[PDB]
């Protein structure tokens, strides 16, 4: 006769971490990459030599 | 310096023992990351088969 | 002989995309004159609560 | 796994104008104790005599 | 399960010398909480008259 681990049931509490459950967030590549502007309104019109 | 240990009866064989222990667990977290799902952190260099 | 270990690109800015977003098999890199795009960001990430 | 969003347009009556519900999910990696030992058994005359 | 005893002679040979060994053991039982939940619509005319 003898008491095991099953025999104890759950007098054992199983634990939690969050170690492993954050991860970096990635913003857009284009923000970084080129010059931005702030607009204001829906559209904005640029002209270019054509 | 009183145990038995095997079928050493250690205290009247005027023996001793060390017992050493550890206990140890492992976990990989191969989730889903920025990219994508079921992603692997590990890679490996192996030989050549035989 | 590994050549290109010590390669880094002539004056160019360099912007390695982490969002998932670069598909597979379809382009390696871009090159491109930055003065010649605009992102223009009318609002950014915005949450409201539901 | 991740969500994804869409691009919408303005609408109060065509299916073009509906932000998309989506969604996230997370799953379980486990650590578990297993136990590593050894018992290393010797006189106690020879420790003293050593 | 709960532990048995006996009583025990003072004894360097005999069975009736020997202490018992017993286990004693336990089982589970879960509270899992269930929503219960009522909806009652009124008039807001009649909650600021009222």
């Amino acid at each position: 006769a003898d008491i095991s681990r099953s025999e104890v049931a759950t007098l054992i509490q199983e634990a939690y971490a969050n170690d492993l459950l954050a991860s970096a967030k990635k913003g857009s590549t284009v923000l970084q990459a080129f010059p931005t502007v702030n607009m204001g309104t829906k559209t904005t019109h640029l002209p270019v030599l054509a | 310096d009183q145990a038995t240990v095997g079928s050493i009866n250690l205290a009247e064989r005027d023996m001793i023992a060390l017992r050493l222990k550890a206990r140890f667990a492992y976990v990989l977290g191969n989730g889903a990351t920025a990219v994508g799902d079921n992603k692997t952190p590990v890679g490996a260099v192996v030989p050549d088969g035989s | 002989n590994p050549i290109f270990r010590d390669e880094s690109f002539n004056g160019f800015g360099t912007y390695f995309n982490a969002n998932g977003a670069w598909p597979v098999g379809v382009a390696e890199a871009l090159v491109v004159d930055s003065s010649r795009v605009r992102i223009g960001v009318r609002q950014d990430i915005t949450v409201k609560f539901l | 796994t991740l969500p994804g969003a869409s691009w919408v347009s303005e609408s109060a009556t065509e299916p073009e104008g509906v932000k998309p519900t989506s969604e996230a999910t997370w799953a379980d990696r486990t650590l578990v104790a297993e136990e590593v030992a050894v018992i290393i058994p010797v006189h106690e005359n020879v420790v003293d005599d050593a």
